[PDB]
RNA sequence: UGAUGUUAGGAGGGCAAAUCCGCCGAAUUUAAGCAUAUAAUUAAGCGGAAGAAAAGAAAAUAACUAUGAUUCCUUUAGUAACGGCGAGUGAACAAGGACCAGCUCAAACGGUUAAUCCUUCGUUUGGUGCAAACCUUUCGACGGAAUUGUCGUUGAAUUAUUCCAUGAAUGCCUUUAAUUUGAGCAAAGUGAGCAGGAAUGCUUCCCCAUAGAGGGUGAAAGGCCCAUAGUUCUUUUUAAUUUAUUCAUUGGAAUUUUUCAUGUCGAGUCGUGUUCUUUGAGAUUGGAGCACUAAUACGUGUGAUACAUUUCACAUAAAGCUAAAUAUAUGUAGGAGACCGAUAGCAAACAAGUACCGUGAGGGAAAGAUGAAAUAGUACUCAGGAAUGAGCAAUUAAAUAGUACCUGAAAUCGUUAAGAUGGAACGGAUUAAGAGAGAAAACAAGUAAAGAGGGGAA
RNA sequence: ACGGACCAAGGAGUCUAGCAAAUGUGCAAGUGUAUAUGAUUCUUUAAACAUUUUAUACGCAUAAUUAAUGUAAUAUGUCCAUUGUAGAUUUGUGGUGCCCCACUUUGCAUACAAUACCGGUAAGCAA
RNA sequence: AUUUCACUCAUAUUAAAUAAAAUAACUCCAAGUGGGCCAUUUUUGGUAAGCAGAACUGGCGAUGAGGGAUGCUCCUAACGC
RNA sequence: UUGUGUUGAAGCGAAAUACGUGAGUUUUCGUGGAACAUCUCCCUAGUGCAGAUCUUGGUGGAAGUAGCAACUAUUCAAAUGAGAACUUUGAAGACUGAAGUGGAGAAGGGUUUCUUGUCAACUGUGAUUGAACAAGAGUUAGCCGCUCCUAAGGGAUAGCU
RNA sequence: AGCACAGUCUUAACGAUGGAUGUCUUGGUUCCUACAGCGAUGAAGGCCGCAGCAAAAUGCGAUACGCAAUGAAAAUUGCAGUGACUGAAUCAUCAGAAUGCUGAAUGUAAACUACACCAAUUCCCUGGGAAUAGUGGUACUCCUACAGAAAA
């Protein structure tokens, strides 16, 4: 709103705060990202040093659908149960949920954290991680693969 | 309008459209109401006021004065009434005009057009 | 928004220095008596405007849908508290209750005269008067803009169905209408104010409960809706101060210098 | 075969452009200079159409469990890529929606008979018109075009079920619902009192509302006038619902059972070399000029890094037509706004692209308001050659509202009064002498008597 | 040293895109109902209301790192939540006036360090 | 080196004095500025200069009041009525 | 939200035993003749002028000042008229001096021509004058010209680009 | 009957000049919706005319500020005039009739109201009469048909 604007806090005084001998001129240092490497160069190589140059090899017609890949680790496992369907696999001993991760949109399951002790679980999946696949032998469990 | 979007409620608009109006419209524009006796023996509420009609004037400097009407001025949307006058600074004598809707008329003078239409309008 | 180049149809151009005169463009030729002066340029009679309107000025504004309902819901509940209705300038010291709950029988009546009638009847006679005396001709230019008058708002009226309410409560200078699951809040807040004044028919009160799911109903109820929660159990402050377990732990007032 | 023909019948030409189609083609500017780059496949120039135009029924994607003509919206994405790798530039597939539609020629096949087409002159039916005029509808003749190729089929037969078109007379056209045009009707005070030139104001007594939108009327009107809510009739066309009975041919089509035949598929084109442009396109994305110049479906083309020998998938180039979803600084009509209010808003609220300027291409203003009513615009007298002034005289509520007419600021000037005044004037601080104006704190509650009023209780 | 003979009206940090910091609001491992469609929405309304009758449109966030094929966060002895120094709050005794001290208990935020693990690179060994 | 445990080193006058010392420490987002000159003392080039170039403090710039008749920089002294 | 107004709004001129440090707010009298606020809390912007050789419009001191100087030169009497140095008549004194302010044409102008009337502005002093203003008139061809012929040249047709 | 020096500057009151301020608005501006070309059967633009008294703008075309027809329907008016007493005075609609010279402009030309060739042309009555130098046609390119000639 204009109501709020700096500007008619200056509206007495001559300069509109730009100073008497350093004026408002227009494009004093160039135009847009003009005099980098030059005369601007300590601002780029502080705030964005790795700026100048290339590295790495080009890939002409990329097809972003052939690697598209989401992620979901071992923590978030036991967490897509209710909470009362998580409740009677504690009690019971004899079975053990089987969970399908691609039906809720993940992949590959990765493997960070903790899975609770002598708990089984059956997991399928496309891509599964080596330590992943360890920890949910570790508890008693089986990984299956899909496509 | 009130409910159908078709016509206007524009002050411009109809503000023009009314001193503009073409001279067939400006009769229905110059209407008067009807006495309490006229309005029993005739259906109607209110008419076009014509020539040869008798009319009491109900409003103005001379509200309470009777006559017949012996002129219609359509340009200036104003009646005249057969000795309500006045005097030039000559010393020449004129008519006082008087607006239609200040007016209620007491007498009719029918005739061949009028008949058919009061017929439709009871 | 203004032209696009309104203040630029020309060959203008400026004299230069010498001369003697300012260095604005100027309109060339001879023979009338605009040939010679400045053309464009914002302090230049005839001009530019400084910064031509456009219709691309951002208009309106997007709302965040739970805060909309959020609101909705305030503003409701702001209609049950009495003095927050009396401070909005309704003429309701003779009313029962402000909830104001009436029989199903209001939702069918057919001329104007009964509906004043049982507005005058509930009560609400110098409420009525307030709204007819109110109307009066603006002051300002508005008057040439098609904003001829300006009136006060009144109570309004919330229905299920209609068999004759919506027909004969309007024409009454005031009265505004509105249906249970069509709620506005620029109706129930009108210029951001709370406490509007609302007249309930009973079938309306009732549906106000299947609407926000104490009672589940398919394509009435709001899907997956949750009725907002206070930071705030009872608002009290002063007798939370005067209980025997706080008065027990203040300490001995102390004097001034 | 060409010229010729005031032979008979017809077509093209110019204007207008906001949206659309084809060509031609800059520089200003940015890079803090500048030449590649950018500006821009833009401005100016030249051609061609419609209510839309253009595009369009795969020589397309993908690499999956696969999708399926074109167009446009949301996203992919400021991403893959291009770039003195600087400044800067920059698409495609999948996903979610709007809409939804498919077809023709060329080439195969038809020779006990071009089946095809056109001009001119005739005739034969039913409906609609007051009239003008129009619609529908078979059957002839003479002449010409065409085998240097019109028309039919869409490989051709056989077998069963079923569907479609064409001819007669005795009847049958009711009822209802929605879209459209133009008309008719449409409630309730012109009651007291005040003040006013005049109520639409104030006080008070009534009322209408499915109508308290807007305008008009001597001052602010739901009840004074037009209209407004509503409703009746009318024209347009399009959906249901209401009857078809009897008989009589001739030709078509879809699928099914078996029989035999594997035919055709667009060339100085595609492609390659080379030169210039253009693109995000990179040992070259599309186009163009020149030289060379293919194959025959097992062939040809695409699968984003230049080669050789191969596998796999997808498609079927070099001929054509086609609604809808999209756009619209033009023309014409309709509706509206937290927009401007006569130095503003379009240049133009007025006899405005006007008056006027330039040899010409062109340039281009200023300028709204008496009063309710002039159907009240200034009668009469005196002075003066006249303009004009004055009145014992005159319109109006008002003339210091008199047509250069609402209100009527400042700069600048006139008149009267009061002050000051030895080579500038005005100012700050502090008092004094004059002059104008002033009682809301700048004194008096209450008490007694009489006179006029206004309220509240019982 | 330059502009200013006088008076009236006009006359200059704004709009859009894109990013960030600060602050207010809502919900929270999620959050934002895109384009559309629906409705007994239709003077106003070009507003407001709704969401397809163990629930895969898209953006940002929830995971990093490498040119890249790719790979991907203690580890199953215990649902436990790495280690130390200072430190807010709490627990139990005593001192001077609920406060401050001397011990005792617990140990947020954060500062300084240590350790373990993930992606890339060296070194050693390598089917 | 680190990790534990036991013992013990002034403090109420504070391991020397003095202290309108916490008006402290740190993080974030931004403005203006990047032509200076002068005085006492030290000091380079120049015959010198109200000339040119440096050092430590205090000023003028950005600042008025009393004094030096007068004066941007000298002396006293810095500013609500 | 809740208020003022034909028993007089906004605006303008002069003011006040008035309030505020200040930008300002409030009130009296006069003029004026039709609309005007909201400070209860919010929204919004083309929102505040001493200057820019600033834009458009109006107005000063200079100032009754500079100036109204080429072309030899005027005088007496009368008429008209409200009013005659510069309208008309008569008498004088003079100039142009046939290479003429004498006659007739072209380019250019367009009614300035004629008769009558006549003075608001113009005719840089006056003006009864006038090419100014108003009403009405006036241009006659077989023989004067154009129209015809061709010139330096222009535009076209066939063809070509 | 008499008295104020003159000029310059300051204040008040009443005026002159000028057109600010307030109020007003048959105008602008933006958005939304709908429809959409015209021309040899002579367009867009240009010029010349038409009224009782008639300059501009507006409207019309030798029938010329308007004819006929259809819907309303008494006046139009500055004077003079015309009007039922309802095809008539006026308003609206607009389908019939009529529509000057030009202009792509198209017989040859163009600062010309200049000059050709071909058919004489039009009207009234039902074969007769009458009038008028008046009317129509003649660009270029192209397609279908036709006509004969000429070349092979
Ligand atoms: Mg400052
Ligand atoms: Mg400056
Ligand atoms: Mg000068
Ligand atoms: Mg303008
Ligand atoms: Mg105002
Ligand atoms: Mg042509
Ligand atoms: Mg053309
Ligand atoms: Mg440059
Ligand atoms: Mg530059
Ligand atoms: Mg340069
Ligand atoms: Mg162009
Ligand atoms: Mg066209
Ligand atoms: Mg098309
Ligand atoms: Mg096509
Ligand atoms: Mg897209
Ligand atoms: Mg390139
Ligand atoms: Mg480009
Ligand atoms: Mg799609
Ligand atoms: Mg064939
Ligand atoms: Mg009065
Ligand atoms: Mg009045
Ligand atoms: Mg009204
Ligand atoms: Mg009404
Ligand atoms: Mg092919
Ligand atoms: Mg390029
Ligand atoms: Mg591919
Ligand atoms: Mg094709
Ligand atoms: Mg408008
Ligand atoms: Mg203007
Ligand atoms: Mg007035
Ligand atoms: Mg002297
Ligand atoms: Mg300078
Ligand atoms: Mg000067
Ligand atoms: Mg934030
Ligand atoms: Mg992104
Ligand atoms: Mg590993
Ligand atoms: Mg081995
Ligand atoms: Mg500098
Ligand atoms: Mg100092
Ligand atoms: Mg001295
Ligand atoms: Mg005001
Ligand atoms: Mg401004
Ligand atoms: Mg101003
Ligand atoms: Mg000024
Ligand atoms: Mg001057
Ligand atoms: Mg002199
Ligand atoms: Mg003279
Ligand atoms: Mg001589
Ligand atoms: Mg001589
Ligand atoms: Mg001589
Ligand atoms: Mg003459
Ligand atoms: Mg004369
Ligand atoms: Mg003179
Ligand atoms: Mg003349
Ligand atoms: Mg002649
Ligand atoms: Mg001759
Ligand atoms: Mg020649
Ligand atoms: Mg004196
Ligand atoms: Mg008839
Ligand atoms: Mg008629
Ligand atoms: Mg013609
Ligand atoms: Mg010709
Ligand atoms: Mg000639």
């Amino acid at each position: 709103a204009t109501r709020f604007k700096k500007n008619r806090k200056k509206r007495g005084h001559v300069s509109a705060g730009h100073g008497r001998v350093g004026k408002h001129r227009k494009h004093p240092g160039g135009r847009g990202k003009a005099g980098g490497l030059h005369h601007m160069r300590i601002n780029f190589d502080k705030y964005h040093p790795g700026y100048f140059g290339k590295v790495g090899m080009r890939h002409l017609n990329l097809l972003k659908n052939r690697t598209y890949c989401p992620t979901i680790n071992v923590d978030k496992l036991w967490g897509l149960l209710p909470e009362e369907k998580k409740k009677e696999f504690s009690e019971n001993k004899d079975i053990a949920p089987v969970i399908d991760v691609t039906r809720k949109g993940y992949f590959k399951v990765l493997g960070n954290g903790k899975l609770k002790h002598n708990q089984p679980i059956v997991v399928k999946a496309r891509y599964f991680s080596s330590v992943a696949e360890k920890k949910i032998k570790a508890v008693g469990g089986q990984c299956i693969l899909v496509a | 309008m009130k409910f159908n979007k078709q016509k206007s409620s524009s002050r411009r608009k109809m503000r023009k459209a009314h001193f503009t109006a073409p001279a067939g419209l400006r009769r229905k524009i110059m209407s008067s109401k009807l006495s309490k006796e006229l309005r029993l023996k005739y259906k109607t509420r209110s008419l076009p006021v014509r020539k040869d009609d008798e009319v009491l004037i109900c409003r103005g400097h001379n509200h309470g004065r009777e006559g017949k009407v012996v002129k219609i001025n359509r340009k200036r949307y104003k009646i005249y009434v057969e000795r309500v006058t006045r005097e030039k600074v000559n010393g020449e004598s004129t008519f006082i005009g008087i607006h239609p809707s200040n007016v209620v008329l007491t007498k009719l003078k029918v005739d061949k057009n009028r008949k058919k239409i009061l017929d439709r309008k009871a | 928004a203004v032209k696009l180049g309104a203040g630029y149809e020309t060959s203008a151009e400026s004299w230069g220095t010498g001369r003697a005169v300012a260095r604005i463009p100027r309109v060339p030729g001879g023979g009338t008596h605009r040939a010679g002066q400045g053309a464009f340029g914002n302090m230049c009679r005839g001009g530019g405007m400084f910064n031509p309107t456009k219709i691309w000025r951002r208009w309106g504004r997007k709302v965040n849908l739970k805060e909309k309902r959020y609101a909705v819901c305030s503003s409701i509940a702001a209609s049950g508290v009495t003095s927050l209705v009396l401070a909005r300038g309704h003429r309701i010291s003779h009313l029962k209750e402000v909830p104001l709950v009436v029989s199903n029988d209001i939702e069918s009546l057919s001329k104007t005269k009964e509906a004043v009638n049982f507005l005058v009847s509930l009560g609400l006679k110098d409420e009525v008067n307030r709204l007819v005396k109110s109307k009066k001709i603006r002051a300002g230019k508005g008057k040439m803009r098609n904003r001829k008058y300006k009136i006060r708002n009144g109570p309004l009226i919330i229905y299920e169905n209609d068999n004759g309410v919506k027909k004969a409560f309007r024409n009454i200078p005031g009265v505004d209408l509105c249906k249970v699951t069509k709620l506005n809040l620029l109706k129930l807040a009108p210029g951001g104010s709370i406490g509007r004044l609302c007249i309930w028919s009973e079938s309306a009160f009732k549906k106000l409960d299947v609407i926000y799911g104490k009672i589940h109903e398919k394509k009435v109820t709001k899907k997956n809706y949750i009725l907002p929660k206070s930071i705030v159990h009872n608002p009290d402050i002063y007798r939370i101060i005067h209980s025997d377990k706080v008065q027990a732990s203040l300490l001995a007032k102390k004097k001034p210098c």
